[PDB]
């Protein structure tokens, strides 16, 4: 059986392909996948930014899509950002 | 909180149950990381667990400031790359 | 011209070798892709150009909005990954006999 | 014997390391380190945007420095602005 950490690292993919699956190629979000997934899983203050500021900085090539590696840089962000909320 | 959150919630609480039992309560040094990494990532990391040089090798790449203390910032890198390695290994 | 930017130049001028050949003259298709990945890329790729299926594989995982073919913004996401798994490989290092 | 393109990607670590190695952690390139590997490496147009901007762009996990794979950001941004300039 996994460890409570590497199941809580899992889960972040099953995070992904809930938006991911919706349509197109289900390893890409698109704009509206994105918005659908920060509304629902990301709190208040990662929400206000926007979800079209926040596509424009996670689609790292411009194609339109945010891919897995690309969804794992809204993730590295929403720890770091967390972590100081924790802290404080 | 959603799925999400509390997955980076698991997170920020593993680290910091390792964090705070020695110097800094904010950062892991070389000893803490290695028992986290043991326990906490012992299937993800089972090959690497073997070979202390490979889990300070490790180490040494995400302590981007070269104080030989991992703060959270540096740690969520190895978060996320273990995140893409499992995906790669379920496909 | 400095050196990184004689390395993405020699990126895009290898993409336009292929692109141009077949359907829209700046994007690759799977035909083009292919025979890009089986001449430049035949050592770093060695091991996938052996199953064309897996090759086929990398191509859907890269054209993200499913029409078949690889702009360059789809492209360059592979370029990267293959300059990352260069660098790790280089770091382990290598093997050598009876 | 490689080809030109697989010589072009090591080429890239090779310019990474020329920035890495000046101090600190060799998988790190601090705030000036960048500002110098714009400077030498980068053309005007992604000069122009600042390297400081760059930097806050670039460094996904806030720890002060850019690794690797953040400088591999820019490398993806480099390409596509060049491709775009050069294919308008
Ligand atoms: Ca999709
Ligand atoms: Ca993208
Ligand atoms: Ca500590
Ligand atoms: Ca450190
Ligand atoms: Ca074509
Ligand atoms: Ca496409
Ligand atoms: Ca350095
Ligand atoms: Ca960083
Ligand atoms: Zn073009």
């Amino acid at each position: 059986m996994l460890t409570e950490l590497e199941k809580a690292l899992n889960s972040i993919i099953d995070v992904y392909n809930k938006y991911s699956l919706i349509k197109g190629n289900f390893n890409a979000v698109y704009r509206d996948d994105l918005k659908k997934l920060l509304e629902t899983e990301s709190p208040q203050y990662i929400r206000k930014k926007g979800a079209d500021v926040w596509f424009k900085e996670l689609d790292i090539n411009t194609d339109g899509a945010v891919n897995f590696q690309e969804f794992l840089i809204l993730v590295i962000k929403m720890g770091v950002a967390a972590h100081k909320k924790s802290c404080e | 909180m959603s799925q999400l959150e509390r997955n980076i919630e698991t997170i920020i609480n593993t680290f910091h149950q390792y964090s705070v039992k020695l110097g800094h309560p904010d950062t892991l040094n070389q000893g803490e990381f290695k028992e986290l990494v043991r326990k906490d990532l012992q299937n993800f990391l089972k090959k690497e667990n073997k070979n202390e040089k490979v889990i300070e090798h490790i180490m040494e790449d995400l302590d981007t400031n070269a104080d030989k203390q991992l703060s959270f910032e540096e740690f969520i890198m190895l978060m996320a790359r273990l995140t893409w390695a499992s995906n790669e290994k379920m496909n």
